[PDB]
């Protein structure tokens, strides 16, 4: 059943830096703030 | 009267050398001091700087001037603690041990601020606890353990060899931002270098001695090039029996 | 493997180990 | 506990004490604390296990200043005491072999010979275990493991174990693929082939 | 303490002490 | 061995 | 600990017991050391 | 036991806390940390502050809440700005790498592994991690197709010379050596 | 001590004058009863 | 259960050589595993009774820690000495638990107490740490237990089990302490 | 500051091993040093056996002093020390070119790009200020150009760990601010002098470094950049190198056949 | 709540049996466990423990 | 998402499931994957990740670390020295004496069986009068010597009897006996 | 008997006067030695001179009395005096008499010059100078000897430096036997009262 | 003495004091088991409904 059909792909953190600098711009943080202020509204759901 | 005297000043004898002018200036300063004490009392967060076990009103002997040490204690460190507090409140990390802040912020960005701050706070703490003012002579049991590893066929050669290796590790750290430790891997001794914003507890070693290789630490006294002299002095002032008892507790 | 196998059974492990060490010793400069 | 009353004699055996000691062995994090327990369980007559050999050899080959010679010695002794070497144990020995180039060449070739002997015996025992069940796929994978681990040692499955293997096959495909496998086992991978 | 009397102290003690109380 | 059992050690 | 005689049992077998050595620089009878040693250990006291 | 809180106060800080849970939780998440000032109080203070400058109820409330939120905005902006630096320092990790760590732990568990197999896996992952190349090809025969792989150090090099293959691409001005 | 304050050695300890006159009440009630 | 009297030399000699009774009880229970004896429920009962000899004392302390909203600052030497003395009087039977508890809450603390409490507490429930560190401290400095830890452990444990109970820190006034009718 | 001497002594031991990129020559600019020395693979060049910096026999900063190591150098170590020296003094030098508070003349084009990007000059002032201000460490903070998103965002501000150069990430460096703690310390002690909390003095250094900048220099930087990514041989070198990468994929995939 | 309990009991059950690939002569279970526990029993795979099937 | 539904109560259960795989073994895999990491930090990464997926580890090493920081920080500016009593009260929960106590408490509730008793018994028999006199000094530890394994049991299995063969060397015959009704057969 | 005992002991051992925080040990709201905070503060500091260990280092092994006959030529000073003062300085830690300070100064001058060789300008040096009359080392700033303390009560100091194994035990026994016993039996030989 | 509602001898609650969750969970808290913990947050101060007309 393994044969029929046929995650340790090394990911370096320094290769990602562009996507990190993307989040330091206050567009995206304006966004996170809006997002988080929406979800702070006292949820009654719980599961 | 101790409570009423402000934080910095000393309580001493009247020589009656005071002109009225500076006598009034003093009361002014004291007034402002009361004010800033009132605001510091509310600005106080969860974590706080450690009480020093030894008087630093004069320098730490053979090592630091008053101003060097105090520029560490009351400038960089006190700042690190401000940051740590600012970022450990409003987060799941509120009000836990120094550890479980160090330990649960390990190895990751986006908590990077908290982790750096925390580990810094630790490094400093352990640094102060690592300095005994006039220095100690390293105790027999630790001398024995150290001999079995570093000693090459010489008497307590382990001591000059360890105090050599430390210098080496310090000079081999180029950033001049960070910490040099003597730690116990759990199977052996070794001297490690940690970059700024990393500690032996995050790497789960057990620390014995700390050395501050931040440039800010030796810059007021030994200058830019004076690191060798600095370390050499640190061994005049370091605390060995601490490292020893920690070692023995690690072993059992 | 003729020798050391006999000695291991006949009670000498150390002599057997050293003799096997000596056989491979021989074989090393027989083959190369 | 040494039995006292007959009722306790019925809960007692050496072969089971093996299990107990293996537990107490996996507990200890350092080799030197283990050597005491092993010394004991050796002295008081105790049936010794595959398990005992895995947990001992692994934590011996980890230990920093161990002279490789002693790891091998220890293995052989465990075998003298009636523990059946298995893939895990041998493989640990394989790793131990790779990490020491500091030993003389006669030594390395001696223990290499022994280790190849070992892998071939294991592969044999394994084929004979799996054969009657008509397990063919799984058998094939195990054989791939053995082949692979032997090649790193600069040898391969001997002809004999291949005969024993081939006689036990069921599907035709696997027969021919195994012959194929045997031939490729001899030559390097860049070799001329049709 | 490096004299002969001390060299005699180590081989036989009782004579040493005896002639110390008498002497 | 007599010495090893009987010796004082400073000199 | 050896087969050596202390000053002590020498006293016991002479029937003396520590009061009779009064003009001798020795104080502790149970040590193993010579008279010169005894004199050097107590020297700063007089 | 009698609430020191007058019902107006109750209405106020309760309403503040229902509009945002972060403000409520802040000082006391687990147990009450009582030697630290708390947002709920600070905000009530500057609420009354607004009211006596004649700002009405609703506006004062949304204004104070905005104050807290913009402060929080500053904070978590700093957090990210440092997170960036620390990721390109190389020893810190966000989730997309941690998926690789969990990848390892999962692979180890799924197919029960011998220490040997593990040390092996370690060395060929070292080779992959360092020497490994982008643009790798599969043979479909005639026709062979090349695609894009995972991360490596050699790739990290190639990104530094602008995929030119040369260290000298910067024609700007710098120090010199002779 | 070893047990309750309202029960002495012989049974319930008889505080009111009803128990000194009617000391069945000290030890009996119902079928389910133990000491 | 006739408590002995102290007497002339033999009784004091027997007080001296007494040793640890708590360990003796345990030895004697354990010894029922010897081949020539059985395992006795009586030996175990005697064990139990020596382990729990204090028992209710601990119980009392629980109430002082957990059953009282705002018992002042329990670190201050004053309220601390109140607690100490009352504890030593619950042990040695000089007072009833009820009387000692009603003493403890009615003990003198500080002028305008409630109005100072409005400067700290909202609904008048202080934090319980000072109380437990105090109530362990008293039992340690009083000689209450033969082995030091037992004080702290028992006091802690008994609280942690009650933590899961519905309306855990309130108690009916009649069943809370010694009274004519009791709980099983 | 200046490493020119120690690198003058170190370099001839590096250059025979760098001939992959180019061989021995008279003039080598620190930029090209940094980039050629930038990412070291453990796998190709390891620590040679008896590596004098490995067992802590020699300190890394002293390997320049003794010549026995200069005869048979350990490549990863030499590389690392050279990398540090070259990058660091690239920084100091760069800041002395950007640290000219002489002319208060502000170029029109610089504004033309900046307000397109940020929306004002005050916004850029602020970017540099809060990126320099809040730092995980005392490093340098860079203002650089990147060709990647360049139409969208020409510029960005990166605060680099310690003395690490941005060239290493493929970004074209424009300006730089020195927050290294030598500067914090001497700032603090130049405050107690005349005729205090760290956070705000460090930010004071940030925002008074910004007001001392020389924008013309940044204009020439940015022009050099755009000119460069405009160039033909950029496209050519890209094509030829990627061509190599393809051939290599093909042959490495053919070798197992 | 019970739903959750059952979901995560059967899940790791299916990762005890579903993790069996190299488990045949794999490390994942002890040799002594091969000895004792590889036999049908009330906890392992009973026939039925109950009357009236 | 990664492993599917693998879950484990603690770290050593994971180390149970992989069987013979330790911290640093994996530590080498992660020291290869993330290049710039140290060798210590590589293992550390593993431990931190496991400990996030499950509870933290129970170890003497971690205990020592905790003690060390607790005493590196010292006194605090909290009013009652609050976080310090937190610290100290927590610390004594992992003490030897506290564990002894927990054992004695569980004992009081009859949570043991006969075998635990005979185990306690033979643990007792092993002491000399001198060992008692030395361990009655702490007024606790002898309770630990006796109760050790019961304690280890509270805070923390032979399957079937495998014998040797009983056979006549000569005739190769073995002898068993069955019965029913105690009499009839 | 017990309670009376405790009462007496608690009463005789109670402190009085004013502590570093300005209040009595029995003061209502404010406290001393919280959670053995001073005990630990002594633990990690330790009571010792820098001069003490410089001396004990240079002298090393050789006989105290021998050195004291050396350092005095026939005419220098009474050996009894400097012997007394040395004994009172090493154990029973005290300020050294200016006799002992002059002797030590002209003995240890190279180790003191070497300990003083790298020091920055505004930091404490180590100097033996009696230019001022008094010996109390709270007077010098603690810069006279290497002492961090104004006063340490003799008994406690002695227990401390004797808890340091470097303090020389008499060992009138056979040497090797003494050391062997110390290794095999440990110091836990006195755990037993028998 | 009686409550009005159902005649209870106590005033109803679940929790009372600020520390009880912490103090109960203490070794967990030092451990750092409780960091992301949502059970010690959600219900820590939770009190009964008002069941009253
Ligand atoms: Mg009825
Ligand atoms: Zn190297």
């Amino acid at each position: 059943q393994q044969d029929v059909d046929n995650f340790i792909s090394p990911q370096l953190p320094q290769m990602d830096w562009r996507n990190m600098s993307a989040r330091s711009s206050e567009e995206s943080i304006r966004e996170e703030m809006r997002q988080l202020a929406e979800n702070d509204v006292m949820q009654h759901q719980r599961v | 009267y101790h409570a009423y005297v402000p934080k910095g000043a000393s309580v001493q004898m009247g020589e009656t050398f005071m002109p009225s002018n500076i006598a009034t200036a003093v009361f002014r300063e004291t007034e402002a001091a009361a004010a800033r004490a009132d605001k510091t009392k509310e600005e106080t967060g969860f974590f706080s700087q450690p009480r020093l076990n030894y008087p630093v009103s004069s320098g730490i002997p053979a090592l630091f001037s008053k101003d060097q040490f105090d520029m560490q204690y009351s400038l960089f460190h006190r700042d690190v603690v401000e940051t740590l507090n600012r970022h450990t409140l409003g987060t799941p990390l509120e009000g836990h041990n120094l550890e479980t802040v160090i330990r649960k912020t390990s190895f990751d960005a986006t908590q990077a601020v908290a982790h750096t701050a925390a580990s810094e706070h630790f490094n400093y703490c352990f640094f102060y606890k690592s300095l005994r003012p006039w220095g100690t002579a390293p105790p027999p049991r630790l001398r024995e353990a150290l001999q079995l590893q570093y000693g090459t066929n010489g008497s307590a050669d382990a001591m000059d060899e360890v105090r050599r290796i430390v210098w080496v590790t310090a000079a081999s750290h180029q950033e001049r931002c960070g910490w040099v430790y003597l730690v116990w891997s759990g199977v052996h001794f070794d001297v490690v270098e940690f970059p700024h914003g990393s500690c032996p507890i995050a790497s789960d070693l057990i620390p014995l001695l700390a050395l501050n290789v931040h440039e800010s630490a030796y810059i007021l006294d030994y200058g830019t090039s004076g690191l060798k002299q600095y370390v050499e002095n640190y061994f005049k002032a370091c605390n060995w029996p601490l490292a020893e008892r920690y070692y023995l507790m690690a072993i059992g | 493997n003729a020798f050391s196998n006999m000695l291991r059974e006949n009670g000498l492990h150390d002599t057997a180990r050293e003799v096997a060490l000596c056989e491979a010793m021989n074989r090393n400069k027989e083959l190369a | 506990l040494e039995p006292c009353t007959p009722r306790e004699w019925l809960q007692f055996s050496h072969r089971n004490l093996a299990y107990a000691y293996n537990g107490a062995l996996r507990a200890c994090h350092s080799l030197p604390s283990m050597l005491l327990l092993y010394k004991e369980m050796k002295q008081r007559g105790v049936k010794v296990d595959v398990d005992t050999m895995n947990v001992l050899l692994t934590r011996a080959a980890r230990h920093e200043h161990i002279q490789v010679d002693d790891v091998f010695l220890l293995f052989d002794e465990l075998v003298a005491l009636g523990a059946r070497p298995d893939l895990a144990a041998a493989e640990t020995l394989h790793t131990v072999l790779s990490h020491s180039a500091s030993m003389p060449e006669e030594w390395r070739e001696a223990r290499r010979l022994q280790l190849v002997e070992l892998y071939n015996n294991l592969a044999m025992e394994e084929v004979e275990r799996l054969a009657p069940h008509r397990a063919d796929r799984l058998l094939k994978e195990q054989m791939k493991r053995f082949r692979g681990n032997l090649q790193q040692l600069g040898s391969g499955l001997r002809p004999t174990v291949y005969c024993r293997y081939l006689h036990t096959t069921h599907t035709a495909a696997v027969l021919l693929e195994e012959v194929h496998n045997f031939l490729w086992e001899l030559v390097p991978n860049d070799h001329p082939a049709m | 303490e490096r004299s002969a009397a001390m060299e005699e102290f180590r081989r036989n003690s009782e004579r040493y002490w005896r002639n110390i109380i008498e002497g | 061995v007599s010495l090893i059992l009987s010796w004082d050690g400073p000199g | 600990d050896t087969r050596r005689r202390t000053l002590e049992d020498v006293l016991k077998r002479l029937g003396k017991t520590t009061r009779d050595l009064g003009s001798i620089p020795i104080v502790n009878p149970r040590v193993d050391v010579g008279l010169p040693t005894h004199i050097k250990r107590n020297y700063q006291l007089h | 036991d009698t609430s020191t809180l007058s019902p107006e106060r109750v209405a106020l800080r309760d309403e503040l806390a229902r509009k945002s849970r972060l403000v409520a939780s802040e000082g006391m998440r687990y147990y009450n940390i009582f030697w630290v000032r708390k947002p709920l109080d600070t905000m009530e203070k500057e609420y009354y502050e607004l009211k006596r400058r004649g700002v009405d109820h609703g506006e004062a409330i949304r204004k104070v809440l905005q104050g807290f939120y913009s402060g929080l905005a500053v904070k978590k902006r700093v957090a990210a700005i440092q997170a960036e630096e620390a990721k390109l320092t190389g020893r810190f990790i966000t989730m997309r790498e941690a998926t690789v760590v969990l990848g390892v732990l999962a692979k180890l568990h799924k197919e029960q592994l011998t220490p040997h197999q593990v040390s092996l896996l370690a060395k060929e992952q070292g080779e992959t991690t360092q020497s490994g190349a982008k643009l790798t090809a599969i043979v479909s025969r005639q026709v062979e197709v090349k695609e894009t792989a995972n991360d490596s150090v050699r790739q990290l090099r190639e990104k530094a010379e602008d995929q030119t293959g040369f260290p000298d691409w910067y024609t700007g001005e710098s120090p010199t050596y002779s | 001590r070893q047990h309750d304050s309202g029960v002495n050695q012989y049974g319930l300890k008889p505080t009111n004058a009803y128990d000194y006159i009617n000391p069945t009440n000290l030890i009996n009630f119902g079928r389910g009863t133990t000491f | 259960d006739i408590p002995k009297n102290l007497e002339g030399e033999r009784s004091r000699r027997d007080l001296a050589s007494r040793g640890d009774t708590e360990f003796q009880a345990l030895v004697e229970f354990i010894e029922g595993a010897s081949y020539d004896q059985l395992i006795s429920g009586r030996r175990f009962k005697k064990v139990y009774d020596v382990l729990s000899e204090n028992d209710d004392m601990f119980i009392w302390l629980c109430h002082t820690a957990m059953s009282v909203l705002n018992p002042g600052d329990m670190r201050s030497r004053l309220i601390y000495n109140h607690l100490r003395i009352l504890a030593e009087s619950v042990a040695s039977g000089e007072m009833t638990q009820r009387t000692a508890f009603r003493f403890f809450e009615s003990a003198v603390r500080s002028p305008a107490y409630r109005e100072i409490a409005k400067r700290q507490l909202e609904g008048g429930a202080a934090t319980r740490l000072a109380g437990i560190s105090a109530a362990a401290d008293v039992m340690r400095r009083m000689g209450l237990t033969r082995r030091p830890m037992s004080s702290y452990f028992e006091l802690y444990q008994r609280i942690v089990e009650r933590s899961e109970a519905m309306t855990p820190w309130g108690f009916p006034p009649l069943f809370q302490f010694e009274e004519r009718l009791s709980l099983e | 500051l200046r490493n020119a001497r120690e690198l003058h002594r170190l370099l001839p031991a590096l250059l025979p091993l760098l001939d992959p990129p180019v061989p021995t020559g008279a003039s080598v600019c620190a930029a090209h040093l940094i980039v050629a020395t930038g990412h070291v693979s453990k796998q190709r060049e390891p620590h040679m056996s008896n590596c004098p910096v490995l067992e802590r026999k020699i300190p890394l900063s002293e390997i320049a002093s003794d010549d026995n190591f200069l005869k048979h150098p350990c490549v990863p170590c030499l590389k690392h020390r050279i990398n540090f020296l070259a990058s660091e003094d690239f920084c100091y030098d760069f800041v002395e070119r950007c640290g000219c508070g002489t002319d208060g003349a502000l170029p029109p084009e610089w504004r033309c790009i900046v307000e397109r990007q940020f929306g004002s000059m005050a916004a850029l002032v602020e970017e540099l200020v809060i990126h320099a201000s809040n730092r995980r460490e005392a490093g340098w903070t860079w203002l650089v150009y990147d060709a990647q998103q360049a139409g969208e965002r020409p510029l960005l501000v990166v605060n680099m760990p310690a003395q690490r150069s941005p060239l290493l990430l493929g970004l074209w460096p424009l300006a730089v601010v020195n927050v290294t703690e030598a500067v914090l310390v001497e700032a603090v002690r130049a405050e107690s002098s005349g005729s205090k909390k760290l956070s705000e003095i460090r930010e004071k250094v940030a925002r008074d470094a910004v007001s001392r900048m020389n924008w013309g220099f940044i204009l020439q930087q940015l022009k050099k950049a755009e000119t460069y990514y405009a160039s033909s041989d950029r496209g050519e070198k890209i094509r030829v190198h990627r061509m190599k990468l393809e051939r290599e994929a093909v042959t490495k995939a053919m070798s197992g056949l | 709540t019970d739903r959750i309990r059952r979901y995560f009991r059967e899940l790791e059950a299916v990762h005890t049996s579903g993790s069996a690939s190299a488990r045949g002569s794999g490390g994942g279970t002890t040799a002594e466990h091969k000895q004792q526990d590889q036999f049908y029993s009330p906890e392992n795979q009973p026939i039925s423990l109950h009357r009236n099937n | 998402r990664v492993s599917g539904g693998v879950y484990f109560q603690s770290v050593d259960e994971y180390y149970a499931s992989v069987d013979g795989l330790d911290a640093e073994q994996i530590g080498e895999v992660l020291a290869a994957l993330f290049p710039e990491l140290n060798c210590y930090e590589a293992q550390a990464l593993v431990q931190r990740t496991l400990e996030c997926i499950s509870r933290p580890v129970s170890a003497a090493s971690r205990q020592l670390s905790r003690t060390i920081t607790a005493e590196a920080v010292g006194l605090d500016n909290a009013p009652g020295h609050y976080t310090n009593f937190l610290e100290w009260m927590g610390r004594l929960t992992e003490t030897r004496a506290f564990k002894t106590e927990h054992a004695l408490f569980e004992f009081s509730r009859r949570k043991f069986n006969r075998d635990d008793v005979r185990v306690m018994f033979e643990n007792y028999r092993l002491m000399s009068k001198a060992t008692l006199l030395a361990d009655s000094a702490d007024s606790y530890s002898h309770f630990y010597t006796v109760l050790k394994d019961f304690a280890r049991k509270v805070a923390g299995q032979i399957g079937v009897r495998i014998d040797e063969a009983e056979v006549d060397p000569e005739t190769g015959i073995a002898v068993g006996r069955g019965c029913a009704d105690g009499e009839k057969y | 008997m017990g309670e009376r005992m405790r009462a007496i002991i608690e009463d005789y051992s109670k402190g009085f006067g004013l502590g570093p925080h300005g209040h009595s040990p029995t003061h209502d709201t404010i406290h001393y030695n919280t959670l053995n905070a001073e005990g630990e503060r002594v633990r990690d500091l330790g009571y010792t001179d820098a001069l003490g260990r410089l001396f004990s280092e240079k002298l090393g092994d050789r006989d105290v009395h021998q050195w004291a006959v050396e350092s005095c030529a026939d005419g220098e000073a009474d050996v009894r005096q400097l012997l007394l003062s040395l004994h009172e300085w090493r154990e029973r830690g005290r300020p050294p008499s200016l006799l002992l300070a002059n002797v030590l100064s002209k003995y240890l001058e190279e180790e003191i010059a070497a300990f003083n060789k790298g020091i920055p300008e505004n930091a404490p040096k180590l100097q033996l100078e009696t230019s001022d009359g008094t010996l109390a080392h709270s007077g010098s700033g603690g810069s006279r000897s290497g002492t961090m303390w104004a006063d340490v009560d003799p008994t406690t100091f002695a227990l401390h430096q004797a808890s340091q194994s470097t303090r020389s035990t008499r060992c009138d026994e056979p040497f090797i036997l003494h050391l062997v016993k110390r290794a095999k039996l440990g110091e836990c030989v006195t755990n037993f009262t028998d | 003495r009686e409550g009005w509602l159902f005649g209870q001898q106590v005033q109803l609650h679940y929790h009372r004091f600020p520390d009880e969750q912490l103090i109960t969970n203490l070794s967990r808290w030092r451990t750092g088991e409780t960091v992301g913990d949502i059970a010690m947050q959600q219900f820590r101060n939770a009190q009964p409904f008002d069941i009253e007309d």
